[PDB]
């Protein structure tokens, strides 16, 4: 890794020291320069013993008139790629490019060192170990270095602006990866200028992307609105205003598989959600979201809404007995047992809760058929991280719909305990609404604030918790373990005592005294300890951090919702069928552009 | 003079290349391509308010000449009004007009006037 | 104290308004010092109470003409030091230097006065109540008044750089101790150049402190990076993009019982938390972390957790018995009683709840053998005080281990009352696990933040609580003294009383009423003032007190968490043994470097032109408003 490649540089190092030859090379000794090339015997085929060459080393150390001095008698050495292990295509042609030394390239081209050349090594790779990605080609390096007139001297002699890199990577891609400039529109521009001509903006990378989507999930917003500037057509202006229209062809791709849309707000990357600011995408989803959209969402929870509560009164409504046996037993109240399934299907009302509970089991179903098939598309991981998305409210719901399916053959093999999946399906698909919680504006921000709050500092607080209760618990077990159980209560065994002091640090339960009766000498300062260390300490400091975190995220969390809306408007314009959902745009045709549909925009400037 | 003469130091340590505290002409072609320390020191001194530096005195923590974004926030929180982290960044990219993320006096006057 | 130095500065202007000659020297009236001089009977060398030529009245009043005219007069005085108690050594060339005026020194040098006099006054000591120290030698007010000339003249009159004093005070050290200048450094490169020769830079003070180690305690971060200047070596640019190595050698000091990093994260500075973050020692300090450190640590906090859940299940099976006596008392509950010793052990379980037992006692006195020289090392103040060394941590567990070998000697004397030190055990081991929540970056600031948050304002609560609620309680009790116990409850005497109130403050309990039973009559309008004074006042108060100082220090406790972890490391890394570690570095020696160890790093830089064009062209909103109302 690291360590092994500054392991193998400073071997690399140790090698340049070694050879006398290199080291007045690196030093630009001239005049013993002049005695070694005199020297027959000195071998001029001696290369770097690592993996490099003499001009490599001379491209290195800029010593241009040394390497004039190489170029007599190993011409070939310039033509050489040498055969490092990280560094295995490499030639001085790209030390020379990113040395912008004019002169010394056009040497180089003096001697004929092909262009096409191309150069893959182990650190030659978009890596986190590398720091520095420029491409695999020379003319990436020239491109990144922006040397005008170097590219120009590589378009004169060569130097094929269709270039195919490992990971199908061209100029327009490294172009985009890059660090921003305003020079790098200036030098997009001059090799569009410079291209001749299907048109070369057309071809994906390798994982098959176009450069405009790359620009579309990269974010570097300069570019991307410049690169609309080409397809921007202005219409007319009058007085203070100006109409204008887009052509929106290549921004829908709704006849592809992928979207442009889906694949922005698809993204890890942070900074795309600034992207939908752009004025045209920001005006067709908000049509877009106007016309259609609110009202789908609406009724559609409104049926959700319908569906729980029929599942509720099925909930309410479980068929139940009297309990057969005697208890035998003081400490023990259980009056009530289950019914058998012969015995439940009896009555009229056993019909209709039977309806009920078909119509609780044919709308369990439809929650798997619907996502299932949607899950294998992307990945797990990836889907479940995205709180835009609504991952986590998709946990919810799976496991919903699993436990209401386990209940029926619970039911049907005759077994006991129910009631506990029951309970535990039953909160889950009430607190399941929050995901539609999602559509009002007012009620929007609102929980993804609390959902970041919940994974905040809440473990913070959770397990400090738990091991100061898991002191003062057990202290009270020990000072509570040999009095009477009658008078003290909550403390007979360690597993209620720990449990009553967690109701008792809450507040929600009062403090245990009886004032008749004597209490032991140290539990008044034991409990006046835990009082002062616990109640109000640092319950108070959860209310202090909690206000600081709200005060900073207060901010971002709208900036998150406005990204999470068109979300969800893309998510159901996915999977509605398509009769719901017409062409939104400007058909040409009608009016002899031709199979193309645009967005008309206008106002006056400022 | 003494953030003026700290200006300097940290532009021959630009010029320094291989930094044995000369600048031969190799380093100034490196320089052109992409277009001692009191020789200078001398060099410049040729081509070159009170309360001003008494305020940046005051404000420059560590006496670098340059005022970090932390020294700001902590004379911010020393003010006594609240403000988030972010756009004390956006202070720094209100001042910072060579971008090396930070200020001098000269960028500091000019924001003053 | 200082009332004795204005005691004496104003007996020198009794002094000084009594010599006429002295007096005159001071005006400069040149006249009639002229007169003076033309009287020949007259003595010259006349001297203060403090104890001075009138060379040095002139030296401080720069009366260089009467000076001139003093040393044809006599030319020794230009030879005699001072004799008062706070200025016993001093000299008017330590005058002339602090005046600066270089026309007097050479004066001065004229007559040839010792370069070498050593001025060691009471007032010349780094002391509080001293204002400006700079040590003693004329070498070092040459330095730090900046003046070349003058210590280039001293550097060409004698004058040797190795020269020390009490607290072994040399040229650099003494430099070093100073506010911050590149201004200064430029004196320092100076000096160093006029180093002309064993290594001058491998000197200790009488504290054993090279000038390196001095600068990394002080922290001045400017001169710690021009000290860092010649300990590099560049290896190959390549582009927009440079590699480099440093030399580490004397920044770990292994070899030393003192390490660099120790010396520098002890102290009583605050800023020396600042030279964490230099470019050498940032990144391999946390290199050193993050490969060895936290799984070391989280593996030692699973063995604590786990030798403390041992404990925990120990302290459940307490031996008992039942109590033979009878209560004979209502308002009486017993069940149980101690069981003894020889009837302890028993069965097979009371075997398993021995063995048990051992392996906590073992644990208990191993924490002991580990931490006893530790307290013989470092100075207990010292070790109590930083929440970076984590002391009250050190404190609590071994109070902890401290009361459970007195309860085992307890339990062996058979003596009752041992669930009080068992429960105190109790309680302190889970406070005890607070030191292992540091590992984590999740949980790391939040506890020192709490830590930083119970010594700020909880006493400012505290005693005002206290003296409100011991008034309201007396209060309550004189009124509840007139009723029957048996249905007011909580008020029989003023201790259940006062505790009642404790509870009833924090609203833990509810108020106490009896809607059947009547009820006396003042009860209402204390118990409401109370009420409104109490619950809500100073309660609700309290959380807008603490919301902002939370606020305001929500900042400074990242860096005080970056900082703590650091000295964890290097703590157990001076504990642990040697086997687990191959030391850090590039051994040079196989690279033929030879026996001196390195760390190369490179950085991409970024090409801003703006920097660039002025040089190379010369070589041819709210914060803002109020930011200029400041000023
Ligand atoms: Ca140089
Ligand atoms: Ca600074
Ligand atoms: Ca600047």
């Amino acid at each position: 890794w690291e360590q092994y490649r500054d392991r193998v540089n400073m071997l690399q190092q140790e090698r340049i020291r070694d050879s006398p030859l290199l080291q007045a090379a690196k030093e630009n000794d001239l005049r013993l320069l002049k005695i070694l090339l005199l020297n027959q015997s000195c071998d001029f085929q001696q290369r770097g013993a690592v993996g490099e060459t003499a001009l490599h080393v001379a491209a290195l150390y800029d010593n241009l008139e040394a390497a004039t001095l190489l170029m007599e008698a190993a011409p070939e050495l310039a033509k050489e790629p040498a055969l490092c292990e990280p560094f295995v295509g490499q030639t001085a042609l790209h030390i020379a490019v990113m040395n912008q030394n004019l002169n010394l390239v056009r040497a180089l081209l003096a001697r004929g060192a092909s262009v096409s050349a191309r150069a893959t090594g182990a650190a030659f790779r978009r890596s986190p170990h590398n720091l520095i990605y420029y491409g695999e080609h020379p003319l990436s390096f020239a491109a990144c270095v922006g040397s005008e007139e170097i590219v120009r001297l590589l378009i004169e002699h060569g130097a094929d602006i269709r270039a195919q890199d490992s990971l199908g990577n061209t100029v327009l891609h490294i172009l985009i990866l890059q660090p921003n400039k305003t020079f790098a529109c200036q030098m997009y521009n001059l090799l569009l200028s410079y291209d001749e001509h299907q048109s070369l903006e057309l071809v994906p990378n390798h994982q098959g992307l176009t450069p405009f989507k790359l620009a579309g999930v990269e974010g570097n917003t300069v570019m991307f609105q410049h690169l609309m500037q080409k397809r921007k057509h202005v219409q007319w202006t009058c007085g203070p205003l100006t109409s204008t229209l887009y052509d929106l062809t290549e921004i829908d791709s709704w006849g592809e598989e992928l979207s442009f849309l889906e694949l922005v707000v698809s993204s890890k990357k942070r900074e795309a959600r600034q992207i939908l600011e752009q004025t045209p995408v920001k005006e067709l989803v908000s049509f877009k979201w106007k016309k259609y959209g609110r009202p789908y969402f609406c009724v559609l929870a409104s049926l959700y809404i319908l569906y729980m509560i029929c599942f509720t009164t099925c909930c309410i409504y479980r068929p139940l007995k009297l309990r057969d046996d005697n208890r035998t037993d003081p400490r023990d109240i259980t009056i009530l047992q289950q019914k058998l399934l012969q015995e439940a299907y009896v009555t009229h009302q056993d019909n209709i809760r039977l309806v009920g509970e078909l119509v609780t089991v044919t709308g369990a179903v439809i929650i798997l058929l619907l996502e299932i098939p949607d899950i294998f598309r992307v990945g797990a991981s990836r889907y479940f991280g995205q709180t835009i998305l609504g991952g986590p409210f998709h946990v919810i719901i799976i496991t919903y719909a699993s436990l209401v399916l386990l209940t029926m053959v619970m039911r049907l093999t005759n077994m006991n305990g129910e009631v506990v999946p029951l309970s535990f399906a039953l909160v889950l698909g009430w607190c399941s609404v929050m995901y539609f919680a999602r559509g009002f504006q007012m009620l929007g921000p609102f929980t993804i604030m609390i959902q970041k709050m919940i994974f905040g500092d809440l473990m913070r607080f959770c397990w400090l918790m738990a091991v100061v209760i898991l002191g003062f618990a057990s202290a009270f077990h020990i000072t509570f373990q040999t009095e009477d159980p009658n008078n003290l209560g909550e403390f007979s065994d360690y597993p209620t005592a720990l449990f009553s002091t967690f109701e008792l640090f809450l507040t929600i339960i009062d403090g245990p005294a009886n004032y008749s009766v004597d209490l032991p000498f140290m539990y008044c300062i034991t409990y006046a300890a835990f009082a002062i260390i616990a109640t109000l300490l640092m319950l108070n400091l959860f209310i202090a951090m909690m206000g600081d975190t709200h005060w900073r995220v207060a901010q971002e969390r709208d900036e998150l919702w406005r990204a999470q809306v068109v979300a969800t408007t893309v998510m159901l314009e996915r999977k509605m069928p398509r009769f719901l959902w017409p062409r939104s745009g400007i058909c040409g045709y009608e009016y002899g552009l031709g199979d193309r549909w645009f967005l008309r925009v206008e106002n006056h400037h400022d | 003079t003494e953030e003026q003469i700290a200006e300097f130091k940290e532009a021959f340590s630009l010029f320094d290349k291989d930094g044995d505290g000369t600048i031969t002409t190799k380093e100034l072609g490196t320089v052109m391509r992409s277009l001692d320390f009191p020789e200078f020191l001398t060099m410049m001194a040729r081509k070159m308010e009170e309360e001003i530096r008494e305020a940046f005195r005051v404000f420059d923590k560590d006496g670098n000449g340059y005022i970090s974004a932390a020294e700001l926030r902590h004379v911010m929180t020393n003010l006594g009004e609240k403000l988030t982290d972010e756009e004390v960044d956006e202070m720094i990219r209100e001042a910072d007009i060579d971008g090396d993320g930070q200020v001098n006096y000269e960028e500091f006057v000019q924001m003053m006037t």
